[PDB]
DNA sequence: CCCTGTCTGGCGTCCTCTCACCTATGATCATGACGGT
DNA sequence: ACCGTCATGATCATATTATTACGCCAGACAGGG
């Protein structure tokens, strides 16, 4: 079955694949992430409870007072969207917090306090987000982006190669916190284990494992084995396990139980451990060369001195084992150091240490943090203790404790946020794990190690940095003054909180300008994986790696769409069906393929998770039931493609359009085009323009109506019903009452959004869609948008392409366009530009809004009023007068004397310069809003009352029809309740509605149900009373403005460009292209019919330029546009509906085993007509990626009309009138113009303004300048003889300021001759060099 | 990566093959969008190392010049004479490939005519004036510059050279990239340089000189070929003799540095004492 | 090499228009230092004409004259 | 100056000056109040590190800031750097007379001559028709000349198609790499508001024509329009200078 | 005393276009609204 | 309805701390066989 508008135009479907999970909704990442930050959350963690339960109770310094916290709660804003962006005011909401403050006692902290107060406090306003996903910063609608960084937890790189010159590696293991202190364990080319805190100076690391109270057997009991050595009777017998004697060459014979195991020279092979083992030998004999460099674990005391005889951690030589041999030790414990096995690193990093015990290595610490002061053992401990073992300054996440316990293969993801001493020791294990050989490092680039922030945690930690400035300011305040007499409103203020988040939602450099000027635009802005930003990397820095596609961005990020240029791959954008995890990382969904069947339950595979299993590739062929039809099938295991078995495959991937985003998944016939293009037709995709007349896409891939309905530009019906009233304005349903409220009687009123401006000067219009009486369902497109049409995606438009070269005019990349495009007014779009006017107040006088200008024409000012600003709806041109304001200036020092000559002229004689607004130069069009803006206390001229009442009678007659129209539908419901249960037929509606509440029925549900109606009714009318009132308050009551400005007048033009050679237009696969002449209808390539072609290209593009998804795209137009003449031809003749089903139903099946399936026999002769009058301008057809239409289903279309098959049509030329050789194709392509339009960019310059500080021409086109003569030009004219060009051109044209006077007075006398001089800016250079101690000069 | 993109554009690409494509072109993109910064600086710093070089005489004076051969590698000749010394001024008169003829006089400037008149006699190789042998202070002399290169004649007393010479090697920085024994080819005429060597008792004769260059000289005169041969190895052919195309010259073992002789005779080990200078290795699978 | 061997010049506009101009002009300013102009940068930052190009003519001109 | 509001944007050496001559201030305030040495001392070490700070900022330790973290620009970082003053005012500079836009292609052009807008031939030669105009007689003082151009009257076209005949431009691309990125051309007018440009030539400039952008500039003097007619024209550049290859091959 | 890791400074592409946005505060006279007579 | 008390906005000098995540490549410096 279809929704009723999907019965106006069903778009044919190709497609091969039955999908099983549909496409999520795309803005789910801003709004489930600002769902997440600003909600009531119970148990702490996540949201705005997690920051004001992590940084109070803040307790004082030990004056016994506690600020604790209870809750928190956000009041409505005092403004909404819309007057938000009129006025520009945050859209904010104020954060109400209920704080309280404990006094206690003396002597007993665990006493009772002797009086609490718990109140209401004031603090911040943190800016609420739209049901598009975006905030209202300053009057301009503004996204925060997605951040890609690094994961929290251990991580172990190995810095490969560069370092020393010799090939030795190095491996450094870098735990990073989510906040606080950072902690490299490293090594060095000596093989020494060095240890560094936040980048600083550089330590031995086992003085950290002195920190934490270890004495230096027990660190050796850690980080080595033992090896025992008894003395028995004869050369100081050894314990012995041979799998340390894996590959050594012994020293002498090794014999054991009378028999030769080992002979010197040799080694020991594992045979020979597995006889030694087998034979169970423990104590064999060593010689007294074996024990010469053997390090001892532990301390060795002898009992009658009282001394040492050995220390810890050294070697042994003949008189140590003469000293502990006559003192009573029977058993040495030593320590076994391999070459390859477990070398002696932690030894000899205890060899380098000078530290002996807990207090010199805290010390030491407390000094390189800290660098030349004296430390204290309290001073020591206190700073160890906030480094990595306090709740306040150190603080991983769950995300630092689930990678921290992950990468050392511990069991429980649960964990404190402090470190502790097993975890620095178990990355110090791991460390030397794997220097010894065993273990991988970690690459930096896999998407198991990159997590994404989002708007709520980044506001979350810019609001706790709020936090712990307000924590400062009320630790300094709570012990330094009088209790109990304060409350907590008169300690803590809102200025940090509010400066905080109001500096990042301001200006950070993730919280950026939302580009918006087309639909799709604005959904694949808000969805965007950047890496730069706090936190991450710089783009003039880093680097090779990162601008890299990584094996594991198959599902996550999208491949091909990505800006080129100086950033590539660091504003990656995120794919289609790819969530967030729980914890931060990217997830994207498969099918959980069990042992034959392909289950078609959805499972969500992180990053890591992805690479254990083995995942099926998206288009595997598979017979009804899920068995795989091959038996070698095309997977990939761990990052790495290949050929697998049938039945040892895991997952399977769900649609095949997951590995593309929704920026390049609208580009039909994707798979054909190579990526370079696809790149470029995806950005140039982005950056469209809405026309006049939005068309469709006779080419699409259905993901059309996902990204216009999932997307805010819409009117998507919230309850289906009815259509009461449709106008231009707004649009009224009647719900079904399946669907409706018992109480609030219910009839929904959309107010559409007419021509307003944009954030990139287009014209945001909506356009109702509906026709009236029309049934409309629960989920359903009311209002089309811009770039939309019946709930569909329409950027550019569909034309009659050919592909010839047409005598030059289309040589590189250009593009030749016949004035039948221009004729139809179809690539007209609406621009609204705002100019401004403030009026100030100068030391001179203050500034008039008088329409008086001194020396203008009364033909210049008759487009004014009597108040002086233009009228509404009256086409101006460059130069004319919008705001007639002059400077109210002078002030002739005052005194007595002026003071009385003041007087006789009486009020200003001509002290006012003209400073009025003014059109910008060159352009056109209508002014459609004009608002004045007036600071109370001002008295408000004419036109400002004016508009005050024009508004004020707008929202009064507005309000009075949401009322009456609202009571319509209540009376209209009213009535069906009395006919039930005490009908009057005739009776009713001749007693006034005012009787109808309070007439009798019997006591029921029905006499419940007229209470209720009545109540709503009563409330209704109160409620629209008092929000009467106070919308005429906020309408009539001044206006906050800048500290010193009187008012403001405001103008919105509505321009209403075209088209012309110059702008610059594409298709959708990277075909660029400047149009470079607009011919006559004539002269266009007609073929044997009689039209003309409409845009000839050119075919050279398509061979180097590999995108060849263009000519299958332009010979599938052609098929849906033969079917939709023969449409026409069967419905302009006037056909009875039998044939026109017959037609269509055949240009319905059409195909393989297809996904579409319709049937024309459940649409009752009425709807088919429609749909054929839908269909009669072209018949659309969608195209999934890479499940496409093939090449014989375009050629068993194109024979359903009776267009050749070849796609090529013999075509005539206009201009010789005789046929061009070897037919040509055409078809029809779907073209885009780009706003890069070419009265935009042409700029010229006689002589303009100069700049103040060196005397050059200003830089831009707002500021009327000249272009940069830049350095490689002035080498290019070195490069030539030309010398007196390059003079003229920096010293007459550019700089020297009475040299360019004399320029212009011999170029109007006709004198062409320079008089030379100095350029200024070097006299500027000669002070600025002067101005050191250095003293330049100019000899002779 | 071993499995390949057997699928062209014109069938489809499924989704594994055009996700290893994005694989090789974002490398591609990332390599110009970073390779343009290091091509501007370089053509930068070439400016202003040059920035000061006019031509500013008409001749040095001098008879130096660098001797311009055709460049080979050991494959085909790969640049000819005719690309080397195309309007370069010659240093000394080149003698005829004959005997003792003034072919070309001393100061002339070899455009296309006098360069088909090399090409026609073969001629081996030309001492040409260059810029760093030209003897004038503050500058460059006219004839030690050579042609004007866009235009047919001589350098003009002025032309900047220093600037557009900066430009020409910077300016294609963009399309450069950022990130046994001889078998014989052609058949020629054999000849030795920097040689000494020896006959074996086989007859192949070896070489008691690392740095011997092997040049193919043809029948005419010019060098068609060149290779490096190393100190000890088995040269199938000689000195001036003639082979067939495709025959191999040269033999050795690069695993194995020959110290072989120059005369015969008995060998005592001089300070080779086993235990100490040398060791007892007996051979595992052979027994030698 | 041509980073060094730029900056080692005996012009120091020459050696200060391009790399790092602290060091260069320290070294000028204690050996008091004189430019003789004398090519083309120094007459790109002076403003006069080049003497490489047409300028060369006027700077043979200058050069005969003193 | 102040920018558009009621407040001055300062520049950054006012705050290294000012807090020199504080400091100064502070010094000799104390060096009369005899104030003891181990201070005293830190008052000439704040001046010390102020004046150190004035001329070159940074080189000592962690740079001073005024807002909000970013540091203050000081003498020397006016002088080095790729803002300074030889790098962006002194070898390359702003340029009066001329102009930019989209180029387009316009192959009927001979090749020494390039397509050119009404609108910025009207722009870049105010002067030229000012001269013209007054030598006529058509108007008297200047003013009247530039109300005649502003107005955009019928008989200005016939001044601007006799100052253009013979006065070359030099069209150039804004990655100009070698010499054959500046070429000199004679306009040829054009309804429109797109640089056409001969094909050839392209190959030249490294120009297509998806959007590219191109500056014109106008030779005043008129050593300046022999040197663009004489050296920089295009029929001059047909062979690339880095070897004998031609430059203007058909692409 | 001649190698040597190690640390510190000094580079890192030209041209153009659009948009928004630059510390906090700690102390007090004087204006301004609220309540008693 | 006039007079006196609490509250709330102007002008004004006071002077600097608890982040890290480039990649060579010269150039100068303390360490040690
Ligand atoms: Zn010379």
């Amino acid at each position: 079955v279809y929704s009723y508008t999907e019965k106006k135009r069903i778009r044919k479907d190709f497609g091969k694949r039955p999908q099983v999970l549909d496409v999520p909704y795309l803005l789910s990442i801003q709004l489930d992430s600002f769902q997440k930050f600003i909600e009531q959350d119970p148990e702490g963690q996540y949201g705005l409870e997690a920051a004001f339960r992590s940084v109070f109770p803040i307790q004082s310094y030990s004056g016994n007072s506690e600020l604790q916290y209870v809750s928190y709660r956000l009041g409505e804003p005092v403004f909404d969207v819309q007057e938000c962006q009129i006025r520009g005011v945050t859209y904010s909401a104020p954060l109400r917090v209920k704080l309280r403050l404990v006094i206690y006692e003396r002597e007993a902290p665990e006493g009772t306090v002797k009086d609490i107060k718990e109140q209401e406090v004031y603090m911040g306003e943190i800016p609420l987000m739209t049901d598009n996903g975006t905030f209202v910063i300053n009057g301009t609608e503004r996204v925060i982006v997605s951040q890609l960084h690094r994961s929290p937890g251990v991580f172990f790189d190995s810095d490969k190669g560069k370092t020393h010159s010799s090939g030795k590696v190095l491996y450094n293991a870098r735990i990073i916190p989510y906040r606080g202190s950072w902690l490299d364990f490293e090594f060095d080319p000596k093989d020494n284990l060095f240890v560094r805190i936040d980048r600083r100076r550089k330590l031995p690391a086992t003085i950290i494992l002195r920190a934490l109270n270890y004495t230096t057997e027990q660190i050796l009991d850690l980080f080595f084995e033992k090896v025992i050595f008894e003395i028995r009777d004869n050369k100081l017998q050894m314990e012995l396990v041979p799998e340390r004697l894996r590959g050594e060459t012994a020293s002498f014979d090794i014999e054991a139980n009378g028999k030769v195991y080992v002979e010197k020279g040799r080694r020991i092979t594992a045979r020979h451990i597995r006889q030694l083992e087998k034979d169970d030998v423990k104590l064999i004999e060593v010689p007294v060369e074996y024990i010469a460099g053997k390090v001892v674990a532990k301390d060795y005391i002898d009992e009658s001195t009282g001394e040492l005889i050995c220390a810890a951690n050294m070697e042994l030589s003949l008189d140590l084992l003469a000293k502990l041999s006559q003192s009573g030790h029977k058993r040495i414990e030593t320590l076994f150091t391999n070459d390859l096995d477990h070398g002696p690193y932690i030894s000899e990093t205890l060899r380098v240490d000078p530290t002996n015990d807990r207090l010199s290595a805290l010390v030491e610490i407390y000094r390189m943090m800290r660098p030349g002061e004296p430390p204290t053992r309290e001073a020591a401990e206190s700073l160890f203790e906030n480094l990595f073992f306090s709740e306040d300054r150190y603080d991983l996440s769950a995300v630092g404790r689930m990678k921290f316990n992950r990468s050392l293969l511990r069991e429980e993801i649960e964990g404190s946020g402090i470190l502790s001493k097993d975890d620095i020791i178990d990355v110090m294990k791991k460390l030397i794990d794997i220097r010894n050989g065993k273990g991988e490092v970690d690459d930096i680039d896999h998407l198991g190690n990159r997590r994404i922030r989002s708007v709520g945690e980044m506001a979350e930690n810019q609001f706790r940095v709020g936090l712990v400035r307000v924590e400062r300011a009320v630790k300094e305040r709570l012990s330094l003054g009088d209790l109990d007499t304060l409350m907590p409103q008169d300690m803590i203020n809102a200025k940090p909180i509010s400066a905080a988040v109001k500096e990042f939602f301001g200006s950070s450099q993730l919280s950026q300008f939302m580009d918006q000027n087309n639909p799709l635009s604005e959904i694949t802005h808000k969805r965007r994986i950047s890496a730069l930003g706090p936190g991450g990397l710089t783009r003039e820095r880093a680097g090779f790696e990162v601008r890299d596609v990584h094996p594991t961005h198959y599902g996550r990020v999208c491949p091909i769409e990505t800006p080129e240029g100086p950033n590539i791959g660091l504003i990656n954008s995120l794919s289609v069906y790819a969530q967030t995890n729980e914890y931060g990382f990217l997830e994207t969904p498969y099918r959980k393929v069990t042992d034959g069947v392909v289950t078609d339950e959805i499972h969500y595979l992180s990053a890591i998770e992805e690479g254990n299993y083995v995942i099926a590739q998206a288009n595997s062929n598979l017979d009804e039931e899920g068995h795989f039809v091959e038996d070698l099938v095309t997977c990939r295991s761990k990052g790495e493609s290949s050929l697998f078995s049938r039945d040892q495959v895991d997952y399977m991937d769900v649609s095949t359009q997951q590995v593309v985003s929704v920026g390049a998944s609208l580009i039909p016939f994707l798979e054909h085009d190579d990526a370079n293009r696809a790149l470029m037709g995806a950005n140039m995709q982005r950056q469209a323009v809405p026309t006049l007349r939005a068309d469709k896409p006779l080419v699409g891939t259905g993901m059309e109506r996902a990204v216009a309905v999932d997307s805010g530009v819409t009117a998507v019906a919230k309850r289906g019903g009815v259509v009461q009233y449709v106008d231009a304005s707004r649009i009224v349903i009647k719900v079904n009452e399946d669907e409706m409220y018992p109480g609030e009687a219910g009839i929904d009123i959309y107010n559409l959004t007419k021509y307003t401006r944009s954030n990139q000067n287009t014209c945001i219009n909506q356009m109702p869609c509906v026709s009236l009486g029309e049934p409309v369902e629960r989920g359903d497109v009311l209002a089309d948008g811009p770039s939309t049409d019946l709930g569909e995606l329409a950027l550019g438009q569909n034309m009659r392409v050919a592909f010839m070269p047409w005598n030059g005019y289309n040589f590189e990349d250009s593009i030749l366009v016949s004035e039948r495009v221009v004729q139809e007014d179809r690539f007209t779009t609406i621009h609204i530009q705002e100019l401004a006017c403030v009026s100030r107040d100068t030391k001179l006088g203050p500034e008039e809004i008088t329409a008086d200008i001194p020396n203008v024409g009364e033909a210049a000012l008759s487009k004014l009023d009597e108040s002086g600003i233009v009228y509404i709806g009256a086409e101006v041109t460059g130069g004319d007068i919008l705001v007639g304001k002059v400077t109210p200036k002078g002030e002739t020092q005052l005194t007595p004397e002026e003071k009385l000559l003041r007087a006789i002229f009486g009020e200003k004689a001509s002290d006012v310069k003209d400073s009025s607004l003014r059109v910008p130069n060159g352009v056109s069009g209508t002014v459609i809003d004009v608002q004045v803006f007036t600071r109370d206390g001002v008295e408000k001229d004419k036109r400002a009352l004016e508009i005050e009442e024009m508004q004020l009678k707008q929202a009064k007659k507005d309000l009075s029809e949401e009322l009456q129209i609202l009571e319509a539908g209540l009376f209209s419901r009213i009535r069906a309740v009395l006919v039930a249960g005490g009908v009057e037929a005739e009776k009713l509606d001749k007693l006034p509605r005012d009787r109808w509440l309070e007439l009798g029925l019997t006591d029921e549900e029905k006499q419940n149900q007229l209470e209720q109606l009545a109540e709503q009714y009563d409330e209704l009318k109160h409620e629209f009373e008092k929000k009467l009132e106070a919308k005429r308050r906020k309408i009539t009551q001044g206006d906050d403005l800048a500290p010193g400005v009187l008012k403001i007048v405001k103008v919105y033009l509505a321009v209403k460009r075209r088209i012309q050679p110059g702008d610059k237009m594409a298709g959708r696969h990277g075909n660029k292209g400047v149009i470079s002449k607009i011919n006559p209808i004539e002269d266009m390539p007609y073929d044997e019919n009689g039209t003309p072609v409409d845009i000839v290209l050119n075919p050279l593009g398509v061979p180097s330029r590999m995108n060849i998804g263009q000519i299958l795209e332009t010979h599938l137009g052609m098929a849906a546009k033969g079917i939709g003449d023969k449409i026409n031809a069967m419905l302009k003749q006037q056909q009875e509906v039998a044939k026109l089903r017959e037609f269509i139903q055949r240009a319905y099946d059409l195909g393989a085993d297809v996904r579409q399936k319709v049937d024309l026999s459940t649409f009752s002769d009425e709807e088919v007509m429609r749909l054929a009058e839908n269909l009669r301008k072209g018949m659309p057809i969608a195209t999934p990626v890479f499940d496409g239409a093939k090449e014989a289903e375009i050629k068993e279309l194109l024979k359903l009309g009776d267009l050749p098959t070849s796609g090529q049509i013999r075509l005539y030329d206009g201009r010789t009138g005789e046929q061009f050789e070897r037919p040509v194709t055409v078809g029809y392509m779907y073209m885009l113009k780009l706003n890069h339009l070419v009265d935009d960019k042409m700029h010229a310059r006689s002589t303009g303004s100069y700049s103040l500080v060196t005397q050059q021409p200003l830089g831009g086109k707002a500021q009327f300048g000249g272009q940069r003569f830049g350095e490689m030009e002035v080498w290019a004219l070195e490069a030539y003889g030309a010398a007196y060009t390059l003079q003229e051109m920096l010293t007459v044209k550019s700089d020297d300021v009475n040299g360019r006077t004399k320029m212009y007075k011999n170029i109007v006398d006709g004198n062409h001759q320079m008089e030379p001089g100095m350029p200024e800016s070097f006299n500027v250079l000669l002070k600025e060099i002067r101005s050191l101690g250095i003293n330049i000069e100019l000899e002779d | 990566i071993e499995t390949p993109i057997t699928a062209n554009f014109r069938e489809g690409l499924n989704v594994l093959q055009y996700f290893i494509s994005t694989h090789g072109a974002r490398k591609g993109l990332a390599d110009t969008a970073l390779k343009t910064a290091n091509s501007g600086y370089l053509t930068r710093r070439l400016v202003d190392v040059a920035q000061d070089l006019v031509v500013t005489e008409d001749d040095c004076g001098t008879h130096e010049g660098i001797m311009m051969t055709p460049v080979i590698e050991g494959g085909d000749v790969k640049e000819p004479l005719r690309d080397r010394v195309l309007g370069r001024v010659t240093a000394e008169d080149v003698l005829k490939p004959g005997t003792a003829d003034i072919l070309v006089p001393r100061n002339t400037l070899l455009h296309e005519q006098w360069c088909d008149l090399l090409e026609e006699n073969s001629v081996d190789a030309v001492k040409v004036r260059s810029v760093v042998s030209c003897d004038t202070d503050f500058g460059v002399c006219a004839h030690c510059y050579g042609r004007d290169l866009a235009r047919g004649h001589i350098i003009n007393k002025g032309e900047a050279i220093g600037v557009i010479a900066a430009q020409s090697i910077g300016e294609p920085g963009t399309q450069l990239t950022m990130r046994s024994s001889i078998q014989v080819k052609n058949k020629g005429s054999i000849k030795l340089s920097n040689v000494k060597s020896v006959v074996n008792s086989s007859g192949k004769l070896v070489i008691t000189s690392r740095n011997t260059e092997l040049k193919l000289i043809d029948e005419f005169g010019r060098t068609k070929e060149s290779y490096k041969v190393p100190y000890g190895a088995v040269l199938a052919k000689g000195d001036g003799e003639q082979v067939a195309g495709g025959e191999t010259v040269a033999n050795w073992d690069p695993h194995t540095m020959p110290v072989i002789t120059e005369v015969s005779g008995f060998v005592r080990f001089t300070d080779m004492i086993d235990g100490q200078t040398i060791t007892r290795q007996t051979d595992e699978l052979t027994g030698l | 090499g041509i980073t060094k061997a730029s900056l080692a010049t005996e012009s120091f506009i020459s050696a200060a228009s391009f790399q790092e101009t602290t060091r260069v002009l320290t070294e000028a300013a204690v050996a008091g230092k004189r430019d003789e102009l004398r090519g083309l940068k120094e007459n790109v930052i002076v403003g006069r004409l080049i003497p490489a190009g047409t300028g060369y003519a006027y700077h043979q001109d200058r050069m005969r004259r003193r | 100056v102040p920018l558009d509001g009621g407040r001055f944007a300062t520049s950054d050496l006012n705050d290294l000056y000012r807090r020199v001559i504080n400091r100064n201030n502070r010094l000799k305030r104390l060096l009369d109040l005899a104030a003891p040495d181990i201070i005293v001392r830190n008052e000439k070490r704040m001046l010390q590190e102020a004046v150190d700070a004035l001329l070159d900022n940074g080189r000592r330790g962690r740079a001073i800031t005024g807002s909000n973290k970013r540091p203050l620009k000081s003498l020397a970082d006016m002088i080095k750097g790729k803002q300074g003053r030889f790098r962006q005012n002194l070898l390359g500079k702003r340029v009066d007379y001329s102009g930019r836009s989209v180029i387009t292609v316009g192959p009927y052009l001979r090749l020494h001559q390039c397509g050119l807008p009404k609108k910025m031939a009207l722009e870049l030669f105010k002067p030229f028709i000012y001269g013209k105009l007054e030598l006529r007689g058509l108007a008297t003082t200047i003013k009247a000349a530039k109300k005649m151009v502003e107005r955009e009257e019928a008989v200005v076209w016939d001044i601007l198609d006799e100052v253009i005949r013979e006065h070359p431009v030099l069209l150039n691309r804004a990655p100009t790499l070698h010499r054959l990125g500046i070429q000199a051309f004679e306009p040829v007018l054009i309804e429109g508001k797109a640089i056409q440009l001969h094909p050839l030539v392209c190959a030249a400039y490294n120009a297509d024509f998806d959007g590219d952008q191109m500056a014109v500039h106008v030779p005043l003097t008129l050593e300046a329009q022999l040197e663009a007619r004489a050296l920089m024209m295009s029929t001059n550049n047909i062979l690339s200078p880095a070897n004998g290859e031609p430059i203007i091959v058909p692409s």
